[PDB]
RNA sequence: ACCGUGAGGGAAAGGUGAAAAGAACCCCGGGAGGGGAGUGAAAUAGAGCCUGAAACCGUGGGCUUACAAGCAGUCACGGCCCCGCAAGGGGUUGUGGCGUGCCUAUUGAAGCAUGAGCCGGCGACUCACGGUCGUGGGCGAGCUUAAGCCGUUGAGGCGG
RNA sequence: UGAGGGCGCGAGCGAUAACGUCCGCGUCCGAGCGCGGGAACAACCGAGACCGCCAGCUAAGGCCCCCAAGUCUGGGCUAA
RNA sequence: GGCGGUAGGGGAGCGUUCCCGAUGCCGAUGAAGGCCGACCCGCGAGGGCGGCUGGAGGUAAGGGAAGUGCGAAUGCCGGC
């Protein structure tokens, strides 16, 4: 039959974002979660680890995307579409630029927004020193 | 017995479309197909079963069960008047007969006896005999059934 | 000769029951109800059962590419190796030996960085 | 110490010392097997060639008949084409002795 | 020893007294009367001339104490119902269905 | 036969759900100044009488 | 009975027990209805009293549910409770994979085309005569009777 | 059975419109609403399903994540 | 070697009611029927087995006759 683990010890990784191009940076975040760097992966038991991506004001992205690239929020009365720029969140919300690009990377159903907690991105840097940093690069 | 009438206007109504209470559809009214009384006879060739009167009949000898017979020690009428006479010929009740003769006094002999059933010379069904396990008969059928064959 | 129903149109409906257990509400009591959420069954039993296999058969690989990504290279260059070592052994289930002792994997990936480099 | 062995068109990872189902094979059903067809080695042994250079492992064998009746029925929508069928999958009640060569 | 007492056929639609028989349930007999005597309702007058005779033959037939026993398990199911008819209007004629019950109560022992 | 009208017959949950609402509280009750007594909040014991406001009833 | 002025239409409904031996009596209670005792082989045969299914209602118990998007199931794994001897098995489902109810007509469905609230019962190619083909058996330049007549009464024979 | 339908093509009608129609060849759906790509999508692509297996080769199509598979190698191209 | 399959064709089977098989046999040491089951035969429609209920009929192997197998018809009766 097929090898399936019982109890499951995580891993928390440290990582930076300066220089670091925006969407081929998160793209491995999620694999990163997804334990799918782990031989013993478990496709509903959520083995993800745990990233903590310290600075983030400090983002760039190819192109003119800054001045470009605009994100939704929509209420849901008229008038409610909110067409919210990369720059305007780079200045007050810059924590989630990162945010809403892995949830477009995790997968559909409720293991998602669980495998997204296991995760924080800061912009400082130098996060709440919790216990071991393990910085990845 | 029900009458001939719409029950309720098929137009304008709510419920389905229907009709007089004879109907099968409904419950009580008509039978679909039934089985209305009706012959089951027909004209099966003599030839079948005028050959097929001897072919059981060798059946019984091709086996030896059988006997034709003779003398009676029960030639009048007494049930008793008889068993002893199987018991002096060899019948002991061990498997069914079949019996032929013209004395209707021989019949009352055994016309109570349930493993041997009453036969008249002539209608030698081939179901009795067949159903029986044994036969017997006598002269006076081994010249009707010579006359039919023989 | 009459010949009623009776028996026959019973016992059927509770074998459908009989099948029709832990269906939610009228789909496992009602009748012609359970008559129909089993024939998908029996459809949605087919086909996974000619699934069942493409899932692990996608399942192992990942795990196989998860190992081979912690030597240092990649699932695509990883087999050829094995390929071109002519080893119609490797079960891609098989390939499991990452929790069930490494080496005896670890050291089927060096004999792959063999034959195309 | 790693038995892998491969029969009735499927392969198995053996630690030697316990029983398994396989497919049958035109053998008497008390008897004993052998499998010259053998990969590996908890030692370590990796095999260049797919079949190893003639080790083996021996098996021995038990019964035959079926586990479960699995119903297979098929319906197709609409057509009136609804199907009623199951089957049997007969095995080999497979004990496996040694690795011995 | 639980004992039980049916008061059978009693014209009151189950899903007014079962409102009722949940509230005694699990309750000591002593608050039991008290939360039935004064429930504003209509079913616990029925349960009274049940209960009170269902923890009676708990002493005149099943040599118990009525000063220990406590609400067992109470329940009550659904007997037949008379069938009447209501003028609707424009000539329709909808049935109604007046709703009897089948009040059940049984009673325990506390301790000893 | 009229207007609006339920669509699909509403299942057991359904019809049983919207029923939690229903049931009923337990009668309050406090115990009389002089009867042993179950009784009311702010009332007068069908036995007993008060103190500055009878009730007295007999045998 | 019921409907209709009227002709006329026209149902539903059997089953204690072999014997009423049918509950004296006591208790709750206004009674009805119940508890006990007793008859009875059996009251789990209580007077709509043989059998008692299904829809439908409720009480008790095992599993689950208040970050979740659903033809309500299928597959996999773990988890909870239970059965069991290794191993295995039952019931539930948390997560992941997939998943566009049934019949009918339609070129065409998931469908905004028909139909069904559900359950249980009645309900739909038989019969007569003649005829074509096939086949099984009988006789074979022949093959075969119909009405009818003798006879036991679920017997056949004559009758060309 | 004699109402068919889709697509590629050759015409007529139509406005060298119509997910419009009438023909011819062929294909497929209907009878394959059973599978895989095309997000979804009866006839576009692959491929005829007797059943089982936690086995291997492949077509279409795909290889950063949901989503299995190179952020593969070499050479150019474009700043929207 | 073939076994997707609608209208349609041929072949094969399971079940019900009744008759010959019966002045036979099974049945009070419990029949037909109804609740179950993770047991067994059959690919099947089905047949056997253990437990509970019920309380008096039921009928093998081979032949025969059918009022014969329900999921729908805004089908009918009744109940809910
Ligand atoms: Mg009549
Ligand atoms: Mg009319
Ligand atoms: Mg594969
Ligand atoms: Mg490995
Ligand atoms: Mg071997
Ligand atoms: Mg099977
Ligand atoms: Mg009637
Ligand atoms: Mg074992
Ligand atoms: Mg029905
Ligand atoms: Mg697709
Ligand atoms: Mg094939
Ligand atoms: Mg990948
Ligand atoms: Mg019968």
């Amino acid at each position: 039959k097929t090898y399936v683990p019982k109890q499951v010890e995580p891993r928390w990784v440290l990582i930076d974002a300066e220089g670091k191009t925006l969407g081929r940076l998160a793209t491995k975040i999620a694999t990163l979660l997804r334990g799918k760097h782990r031989p013993d992966w478990t496709p509903n038991v959520a083995m993800g680890d745990f990233v903590v991506v310290v600075n983030a004001d400090k983002i760039r992205v190819t192109g003119k995307k800054l001045e470009q690239k605009i994100y939704t929020r929509y209420s849901g009365y008229p008038g409610g579409l909110k067409k919210i720029p990369l720059e305007k969140m780079l200045a007050t919300h810059p924590e989630r630029v990162l945010e809403h690009a892995v949830k477009g990377m995790l997968p559909k159903g409720p293991l998602g927004r669980r495998l997204f907690k296991r995760l924080k991105v800061y912009a400082g840097p130098d996060h709440p020193h919790q216990a071991q940093r393990p910085e990845k690069l | 017995a029900y009458s001939g009438r719409k029950i309720w206007p098929q137009k304008h109504t709510g419920r389905a479309r229907h009709g007089d209470i004879g109907a099968p559809i409904f419950v009580g009214g008509g039978v679909v197909f039934g089985p209305k009384p009706r012959d089951y006879s027909y004209t099966l060739p003599k030839k079948v079963r005028k050959k097929g009167l001897a072919m059981a009949v060798a059946d019984r000898a091709r086996e030896g069960k059988l006997l034709l017979v003779e003398a009676f020690a029960g030639v009048n009428g007494k049930t008793k008047e008889f068993l002893a006479w199987a018991k002096e010929a060899g019948l002991d009740g061990s498997e069914s007969v079949l019996l032929v003769t013209g004395n209707e006094l021989v019949r009352r002999a055994a016309r109570n006896l349930p493993w041997v059933v009453t036969l008249a010379p002539e209608g030698l069904n081939v179901y009795d005999i067949v159903r029986t396990e044994r036969l017997v008969m006598d002269l006076d059928a081994w010249e009707v059934f010579q006359n039919r064959i023989g | 000769p009459r010949a009623k129903t009776g028996v026959v149109r019973r016992r059927k409906h509770k074998k459908i029951l009989k099948l029709a257990k832990g269906y939610w509400g009228l789909r496992s009591k009602s009748f012609r109800k359970a008559r129909e959420t089993l024939f998908a069954a029996g459809n949605y039993a087919y086909a996974h059962r000619k699934r069942r296999k493409r899932d692990f058969r996608r399942l192992w690989i990942v795990r196989i590419n998860a190992a081979c990504r912690q030597h240092g290279l990649n699932y695509s260059t990883f087999i050829h190796g094995l390929k071109k070592a002519g080893i119609e052994v490797d079960r891609k289930n098989l390939a499991d030996l990452a929790v069930r002792e490494p080496q005896v994997f670890a050291e089927l990936v060096e004999r792959a960085k063999a034959a195309q480099g | 110490m790693f038995a892998i062995v491969k029969t009735g068109g499927k392969q198995y990872r053996v630690e030697p010392g316990l029983k398994l189902r396989v497919e049958k094979l035109d053998a008497e059903p008390g008897a004993t097997v052998e499998l010259p067809v053998l990969l590996l080695g908890g030692e370590k042994t990796v095999v260049g060639t797919p079949v190893v250079e003639g080790a083996s492992v021996v098996a021995e064998v038990l019964g035959h008949g079926r586990g479960k009746k699995i119903l297979v029925s098929k319906f197709k929508a609409k057509v009136q084409y609804r199907r009623k069928k199951g089957h049997r999958q007969p095995y080999t009640e497979l004990l496996i002795k040694e690795i011995r060569g | 020893m639980e004992a039980k007492a049916i008061a059978r056929y009693v014209r009151i639609s189950p899903r007014k007294v079962r409102l009722v028989v949940d509230l005694i349930r699990g309750k000591s007999l002593e608050e039991a009367r008290n939360i039935l005597r004064y429930t504003n309702k209509r079913g616990a007058y029925f349960v009274a001339k049940v209960l009170e005779s269902a923890a009676a033959n708990a002493v005149n037939n099943h040599d118990m104490l009525e000063d220990r026993l406590y609400v067992k398990a109470a329940y009550v199911d659904e007997g037949p119902a008379l069938k009447r008819v209501l003028p609707r209007a424009r000539g329709r004629a909808d049935i109604i269905k007046k709703r009897t019950s089948h009040i059940t109560v049984i009673l325990g022992e506390k301790h000893g | 036969a009229k207007h609006p009208v339920p669509k699909k017959k509403t299942s057991k949950a359904r019809r049983d759900a919207r029923r939690s609402h229903h049931a009923l509280t337990p009668p309050t009750l406090v115990p009389c100044p002089e009867c042993k007594a179950m009784k009311p909040p702010h009332t007068v014991c069908p036995e007993c009488g008060y103190y500055a406001g009878r009730k007295v009833l007999e045998v």
